[PDB]
């Protein structure tokens, strides 16, 4: 259960070398499925002594219906009084 | 001299990468978050400022428990007279909860009474149409009503009462005073209200904080975000509202915790006074009263460069120097470039443009071979 | 010219910054707790018609 | 009359003063750009302009990186790189070959 | 990188003539900028980098300015006050002219057009 | 003020790149234009960071159709492991286009379908309006629907410009020609088609005037 | 108020002329000869519009 | 750290009232006016700076027994290669008339050479526009020609190549940088210099001065006028050039003094410089060059109040006082008003406004009886 591809592999002691010892190999530790990183941007850039890695995240991804339709009232009041504007003129 | 110290911060630890369980501060404190002493060396006074949001039946019998053990020489309560002649007559009521079943009726209280000349009808629609917008914009539910108030002030007064100590009466948030600064401040419309509350969000830092802050509210319920109330988060509610209504909110929060901190300073009978106050009013005039007295926490100056490792900085540049040089002497060669770990910023890796680090202006020039392996000596000592 | 030019306003900027001492003192609060930080005047009228944010 | 350094990479040979340049025009930029949030925030070397969640305001970044680049009179490369905060700017003026 | 020469620059190998005439380019007050000097840059008279792809010795000029506005920035890479231009792009191609095969390109290429003149000229018979 | 309505500055250079937009920058006053400037950088790379996000969790969830879509790996491997879920490219989509090498294949590749849409238009899709006798107005709706398939100005437009073909005694015979063939009234390519009433441009050795005839058809 | 209203930025500047060794600061030029005189940043940009008097 | 100090200053006496016989300066001084000597201890260094309107014999023979006497190491001179060719075929001439003479002859140094490409024939064309009108704006006649070397350089040259020194030219003050920086400015026009030239005095001191100034020239003529050159005049007519065109006055004065410096200072072979320059950049050379040595004359620190009679002002308000408590004493009254002397500003002769300096906030204030004969005794002394 690794997160990030350098903390994986700085010390792996389930290796084949070193499972070969006791000749059992569990279907549990897959290497397909050992690791697996985040969904979330993240990029290295120069410290001030080492790369250091910075994460991008723009947008939640758990936004509900009602606060999306009470973010979009003012569009539809919006429409309703350009429409009418227009319906005037 | 100006004591412009900071007040109506909301912002939580900007130095430290929070998340997770790494939280940038704890919000929960119900009698820290609305508890504040004061003292006044020059004139042997003491205060206890209480913030309240009129909403939770803890605090209100936290202030009583407060009131009985201090035996304050006055007290000063955020009210009317109306309010607390309804008030005194409701009897028999002990909780919040029940209280709140009366909060239509205790709302007689905001009487706003004016005349109806023509310039006052048209102020009159125009204040109440905002009132409406201002209100829908908050979204307040029943149960948190931090503008009515209820069970700590009607305790609070009681109890002054029993003790036979003098009570002060500051008005409801909007009071006679508070009317007329706003009917002599004319931006007020609610079309343009609703334009700058709509477009009050600019940035999704706002958005996350107003959403935060709402969906709290609505999934704890009034009383319990009411014990919850932090100072960040009244600060940051103070912002909002100059956001939605900067001309508004000037007069009712700065200009009214500045009359408050007048009649609790200047006007005080005793010297131990009780305040009862609504909470966002508390930063305003615990910072006036901090000021005037000249008792402000000592705060060490922070130096804008002091938390920069810049011997960090230079001894790396100073390793990855000398570890070039020693590679290029190995090697018989030079660097490929002087970047001390690769980054995709610089497009090196695939494109003419390189990063090397070789300046100078002639021939004679001595820092010539800076940044060559010709700039060290065989024992991989600079020249 | 040869030399990179750089306003004497620069200059005088990047010689005061050579201050350990240094702060940014064009700011309305006291934010970096400076014992002699001085109040900058207020550059608003009477009307207030740009306090709006 | 101060005559100008000869030399060019002055940025890069005081990082201090670079880091104190950044400081000051990115703390201009932000309590020009949203005063309620900035106004009493000191802004220091390890200051971010994040969320407490760690989340980026693209706003804020795209501020930043102008009030920067009218600084130090270089072109920042939005795409390439976001500066969420002072140690990110510090290491793009670094980075940039030519910084005034 | 090089510095400004204040009129004495004379190319450390010889350029690619990037062009006859020069460039109007708006520069700002106090910015940077590095004219490309060996003539082959794909970003204009700046450097691109391809000075570093290319076997010569002339190096990216560096250089700023103290009053922003319109500047003529050479493109034959042969003025003396680079990064400035000096009109030395004329000699350039009088030279070119004077040369023997130079001539005779130049004028092949005015006869070519003179006989679409010819042609025009001559369109009624 | 000045006459240096090409050569107006600006404090800042981003503020307008070129002369016009100087211009209108000096216009328009330079803080707004600046602040304008700022705010379609905002919106610009908000959407792009936007884009950025969603293409990272495309090529970590779903590799296979990243690669599709041509994403380059979205995931940085300069702490020097490999990541576990690279491929090859499939730039067909970004390298088959206007913008692209295929820049020429893609531009004949739109003309060509711009005329058959055209064809479409004219020839197919009204084709199938009228499949059965009509009671009302048969024929004028057969000619609505065959009005725009037989006067495509492909075989009709090029008479204005006759001369580049035709020499004038063989532009006068082609007239008298053209004005015969065309002398039929219920013809609307006739209608859509170039006057044959008029003179070679370059000379005309037959007709002194146009309109001066013996004969309201005969052009001579 | 009963009491005459002045802003804390004019309370602020009288208390700073109570001073002896006050004098004016906002000047391009040392004009009183101030030893503690600092040259403050001038407000002109590239385009040097406003330099017309 | 700026040396922001005086430069291009031309009031004289702005606390003195002048008039009549009671001047505020001395403009005629033929030597002080124009020898400035700087040295730069650093270096070693000494320049005799020279500042010269070419139209005064006498300032001629003076520089040139300067340069005889000094014997330079260096001589630097604002004027360009083809106008010393003429001068030195120009012989035998003494006479700085005799000199002018020739004027028109030594006009042809302003070569100004430049492509006919459209935009430099556009230039060209503006520039000459522009030119002409700026020389009626100047209106000099051609006795007075200061941006004409003469007969001072002439002599200082030949007296160079005598001792044979080094002898460096700084071009005409239209020289070829000069005229490029002029073409990258595009506000150049004549007709927007016409405007702004005739709406240049918009004060009546700036209308008087260069009445007086272009008065003084015309009745003295061209020699007496360069001899009575004074620096304040200097900067007077510099500053009439800033308001005639200041974008071409930035070029022509400040870049041009700035390009000077920089070669009198970066450039020179040797210790001892002779410089002879047009008299308006003598300022802002002498400027920078004790501004880089740190060898500006001492000044003391002036207080803006330190003229001010403070204690005769309070000594006055106290004996006015006590004279009047006296005199109410005397006559069992009390002061008719309390202004010292009678002013006409205020129209309390003839109208009910009155000055009466008696306020007070209640009964029970101290200072109820200040300001009336009551708040002092018998003896005339305040209680
Ligand atoms: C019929 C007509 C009428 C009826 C219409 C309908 C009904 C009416 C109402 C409609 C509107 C409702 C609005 C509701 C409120 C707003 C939303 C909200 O609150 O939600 C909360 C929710 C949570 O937000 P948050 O985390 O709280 O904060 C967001 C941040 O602020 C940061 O976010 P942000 O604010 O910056 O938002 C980003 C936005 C920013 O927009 C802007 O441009 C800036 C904002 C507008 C500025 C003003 C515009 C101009 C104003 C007018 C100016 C003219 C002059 C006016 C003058 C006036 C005076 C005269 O840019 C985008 O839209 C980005 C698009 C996404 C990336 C595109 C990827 C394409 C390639 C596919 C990749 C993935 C493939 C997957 C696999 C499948 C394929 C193989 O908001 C978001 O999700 C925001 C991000 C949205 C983009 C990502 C999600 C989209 C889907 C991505 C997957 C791929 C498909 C992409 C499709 C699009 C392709 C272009
Ligand atoms: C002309 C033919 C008819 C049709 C047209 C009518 C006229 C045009 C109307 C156009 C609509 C817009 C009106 C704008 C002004 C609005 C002012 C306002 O709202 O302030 C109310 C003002 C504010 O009072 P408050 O703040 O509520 O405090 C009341 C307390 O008692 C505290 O009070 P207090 O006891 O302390 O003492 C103060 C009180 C003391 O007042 C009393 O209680 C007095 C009681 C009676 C004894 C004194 C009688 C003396 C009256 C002499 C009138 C001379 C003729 C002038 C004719 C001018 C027009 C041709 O005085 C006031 O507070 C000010 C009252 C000012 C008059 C209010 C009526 C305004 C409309 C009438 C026209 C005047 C506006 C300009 C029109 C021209 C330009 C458009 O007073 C009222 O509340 C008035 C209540 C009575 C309303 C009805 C008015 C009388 C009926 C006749 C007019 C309507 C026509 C009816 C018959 C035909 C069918 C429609
Ligand atoms: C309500 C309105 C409705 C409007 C509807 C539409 C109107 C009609 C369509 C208009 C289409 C416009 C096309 C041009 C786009 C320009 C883009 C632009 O403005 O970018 C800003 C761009 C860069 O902006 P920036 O960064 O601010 O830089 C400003 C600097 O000043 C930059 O200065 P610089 O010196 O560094 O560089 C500028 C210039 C400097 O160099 C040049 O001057 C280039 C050309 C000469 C080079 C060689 C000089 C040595 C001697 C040559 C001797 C032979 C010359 C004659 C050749 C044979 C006879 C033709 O260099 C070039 O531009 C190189 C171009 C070389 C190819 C030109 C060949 C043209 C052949 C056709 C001639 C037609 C003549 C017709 C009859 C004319 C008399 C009645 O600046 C310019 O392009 C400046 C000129 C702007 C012209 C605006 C448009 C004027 C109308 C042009 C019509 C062209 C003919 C008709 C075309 C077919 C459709 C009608
Ligand atoms: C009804 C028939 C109409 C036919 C005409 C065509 C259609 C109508 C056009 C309507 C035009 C309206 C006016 C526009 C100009 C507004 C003012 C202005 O800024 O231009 C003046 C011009 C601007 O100079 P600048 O912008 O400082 O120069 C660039 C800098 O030096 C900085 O240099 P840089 O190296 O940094 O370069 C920057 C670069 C960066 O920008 C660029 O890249 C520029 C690209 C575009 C260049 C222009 C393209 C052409 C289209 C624009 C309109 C001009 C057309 C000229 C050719 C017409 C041929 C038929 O731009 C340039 O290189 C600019 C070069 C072009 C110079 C402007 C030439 C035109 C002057 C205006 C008069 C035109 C009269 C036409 C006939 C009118 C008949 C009613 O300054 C003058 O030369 C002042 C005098 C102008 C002439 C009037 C005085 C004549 C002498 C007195 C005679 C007695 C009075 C008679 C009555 C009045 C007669 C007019
Ligand atoms: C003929 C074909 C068409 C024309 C072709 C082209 C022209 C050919 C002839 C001219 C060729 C030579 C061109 C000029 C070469 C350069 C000459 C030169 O050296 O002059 C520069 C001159 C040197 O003289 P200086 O040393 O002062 O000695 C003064 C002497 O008086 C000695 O004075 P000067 O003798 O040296 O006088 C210089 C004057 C020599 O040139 C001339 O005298 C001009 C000759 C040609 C024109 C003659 C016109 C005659 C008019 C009356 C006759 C009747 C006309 C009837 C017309 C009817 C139809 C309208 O220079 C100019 O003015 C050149 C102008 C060339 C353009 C001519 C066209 C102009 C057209 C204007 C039209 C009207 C305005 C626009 C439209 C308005 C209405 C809408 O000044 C400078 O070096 C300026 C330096 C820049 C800074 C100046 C700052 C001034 C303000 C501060 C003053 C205080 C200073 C500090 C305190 C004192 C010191 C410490
Ligand atoms: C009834 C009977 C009537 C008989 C009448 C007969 C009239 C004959 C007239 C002949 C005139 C020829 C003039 C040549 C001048 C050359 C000058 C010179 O040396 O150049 C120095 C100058 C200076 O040049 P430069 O010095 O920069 O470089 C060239 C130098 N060389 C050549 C040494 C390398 O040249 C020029 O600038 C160009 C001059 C004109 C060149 C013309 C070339 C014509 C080529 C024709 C090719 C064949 C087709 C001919 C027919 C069709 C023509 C359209
Ligand atoms: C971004 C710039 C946009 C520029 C605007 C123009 C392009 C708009 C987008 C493409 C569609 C263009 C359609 C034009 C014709 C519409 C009407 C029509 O079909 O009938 C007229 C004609 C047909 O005329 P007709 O013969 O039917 O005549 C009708 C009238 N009677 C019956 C009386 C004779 O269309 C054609 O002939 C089509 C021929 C095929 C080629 C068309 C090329 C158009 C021009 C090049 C467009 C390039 C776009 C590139 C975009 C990407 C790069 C920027
Ligand atoms: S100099 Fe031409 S690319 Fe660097
Ligand atoms: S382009 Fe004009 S000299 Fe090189």
């Amino acid at each position: 259960m690794f997160r990030w591809l350098f903390l994986y592999w700085y010390n792996s002691t389930d290796t084949p070398s070193a499972i070969a010892k006791v000749n059992l190999w569990s279907y549990i530790n897959l290497r397909l499925f050992k690791a697996r990183l985040s969904s979330s941007i993240a990029y290295y850039i120069l410290g001030l002594n080492n790369l250091e890695l910075k994460k991008l995240k723009i947008f939640y991804k758990n936004t509900y219906f009602d606060y999306i339709y009470l973010k979009s009232i003012p569009c539809l009041f919006l429409i309703i009084f350009f429409t009418n504007l227009y319906l005037f003129l | 001299m100006i004591s412009a110290r900071a007040v109506h911060r909301f912002l939580r630890n900007p130095n430290l990468e929070t998340g997770a369980a790494f939280r940038a501060g704890t919000r929960f404190d119900p009698f820290k978050n609305t508890l504040t002493v004061l003292k006044d060396p020059q004139n042997g006074r003491t205060l206890y400022l209480i913030g309240t949001t009129n909403s939770s039946t803890l605090l209100a019998n936290r202030t009583k428990d407060l009131v009985q053990k201090e035996k304050p020489d006055a007290v000063f309560v955020q009210t009317n007279k109306e309010w607390w002649n309804l008030a005194k007559n409701i009897q028999d009521v002990k909780c919040q909860q029940e209280l709140n079943r009366y909060n239509d009726l205790l709302s007689q209280a905001y009487t706003l009474s004016l005349d109806n000349t023509i310039r006052n009808l048209v102020f009159k629609a125009k204040f109440y149409s905002w009132l409406f917008v201002i209100n829908w914009f908050k979204a307040f539910p029943d149960d948190f009503h931090p503008f009515i108030p209820g069970l700590e002030m009607k305790f609070a007064i009681e109890e002054a009462n029993k003790q036979n100590i003098p009570v002060v009466l500051g008005g409801l948030e909007v009071d006679d005073v508070t009317l007329s600064a706003l009917k002599v401040e004319p931006r007020l419309d609610p079309f343009s209200q609703l334009y700058y509350g709509y477009r009050a969000l600019h940035n999704s830092f706002w958005r996350r904080e107003h959403f935060d802050n709402y969906a709290t509210l609505d999934v704890v319920g009034g009383e319990a975000y009411a014990e919850s109330m932090d100072r960040f988060r009244t600060n940051w509610f103070v912002k909002y509202f100059e956001k939605l209504a900067p001309y508004q909110k000037k007069i009712i929060v700065d200009q009214k915790d500045l009359d408050l901190f007048y009649a609790l300073y200047r006007d005080t009978p005793g010297k131990k006074i009780v305040a009862v106050v609504n909470q966002w009013h508390v930063p305003g005039i615990e910072n006036h009263w901090k000021s005037a007295t000249n008792t402000h926490e000592p705060l060490k100056a922070i130096n804008p460069i002091g938390d920069m490792d810049i011997n960090k900085y230079m001894e790396s540049q100073l390793v990855n120097d000398t570890l070039r040089a020693f590679v290029s002497k190995v090697g018989k060669t030079e660097p490929a470039t002087w970047k001390n770990y690769s980054t995709i910023y610089h497009k090196d890796n695939y494109e003419a443009e390189r990063v090397r680090h070789v300046a100078f202006v002639d021939h004679k020039d001595p820092h010539m071979y800076h940044g060559l392996p010709q700039d060290y000596d065989d024992n991989i000592k600079p020249k | 010219r040869k030399e990179l030019w750089r306003s004497q306003d620069a200059l005088q900027e990047e010689e005061l910054m050579v201050n350990e001492n240094w702060y940014p003192k064009n700011t309305q609060y006291n934010i970096y707790n400076q014992p002699d930080f001085i109040k900058p005047k207020s550059g608003s009228g009477a009307a207030a018609d740009d306090i709006r944010i | 009359y101060n005559f100008p350094e000869y030399r060019t990479g002055g940025v890069q040979a005081n990082p201090g003063i670079t880091a104190k340049r950044i400081i000051k025009c990115i703390g201009e930029r932000l309590r020009k750009y949203d005063p309620a949030r900035w106004e009493n925030v000191p802004i220091t070397f390890k200051t971010h302009f994040r969320d407490e969640n760690g989340y980026s305001d693209v706003a804020t970044s795209i501020q930043i990186h102008d009030a920067l680049e009218r600084e130090f009179g270089i072109d920042i490369k939005d795409r390439l790189a976001l500066v969420t905060d002072v140690e990110t700017a510090f290491y793009i003026v670094m980075s940039h070959h030519d910084p005034l | 990188s090089i510095p400004y020469q204040e009129g004495k620059y004379r190319p450390a190998s010889i350029p690619m003539v990037a062009g006859f005439f020069p460039y109007n380019c708006y520069l700002q007050q106090g910015k940077v900028y590095s004219w490309c000097s060996c003539g082959i840059s794909q970003s204009g008279p700046w450097c691109d980098g391809l000075c570093n792809s290319v076997v010569t010795r002339c190096r990216p000029v560096v250089f700023n300015v103290s009053q922003s506005g319109y500047y003529k920035i050479c493109n034959c890479k042969f003025s003396a006050n680079a990064p400035f231009c000096n009109n030395t792009h004329r000699k350039m191609v009088r030279y070119h002219h004077q040369t023997h095969r130079g001539f005779y390109e130049i004028w092949g290429a005015a006869l070519f057009v003179l006989g679409w003149v010819y042609m025009g000229f001559n369109y009624y018979t | 003020m000045s006459l240096s309505l090409f050569g107006v500055k600006n404090n800042w250079h981003k503020n307008g790149i070129w002369w016009f937009s100087k211009i209108l920058n000096k216009t328009v006053g330079e803080e707004r234009y600046d602040a304008l400037r700022v705010q379609r950088r905002i919106w610009s790379m908000r959407f792009y960071y936007a884009r950025q996000q969603c293409l990272y969790e495309l090529f970590v969830d779903h590799p296979d159709l990243a690669q599709w879509t041509g994403t380059y790996p979205k995931v940085d491997s300069s702490h020097g492991f490999p990541f576990y879920s690279t491929y090859e490219m499939y730039r067909d989509f970004q390298e088959n286009t206007l913008n692209s090498d295929g820049s020429f294949a893609q531009w004949i590749t739109l003309v060509c379908g711009i005329y058959v849409i055209h064809v479409i238009y004219n020839y197919m899709i009204p084709y199938y309006w009228v499949s059965t006798p009509l009671k009302n107005d048969e024929f004028t709706r057969l000619r609505m629907k065959d009005y725009i398939a037989s006067t495509v100005l492909e075989e009709v437009y090029g008479i204005s410009y006759a001369e580049w073909g035709w020499l004038p005694h063989d532009f006068a015979y082609n007239r008298m020609r053209g004005l015969a063939g065309y002398m039929h009234p219920d013809d609307p390519r006739a209608m859509c088609t170039s006057t044959f009433h008029r003179k070679h441009k370059y000379i005309e050795h037959e007709v002194e005037k146009v309109g001066d005839y013996h004969h309201m058809t005969y052009p001579k």
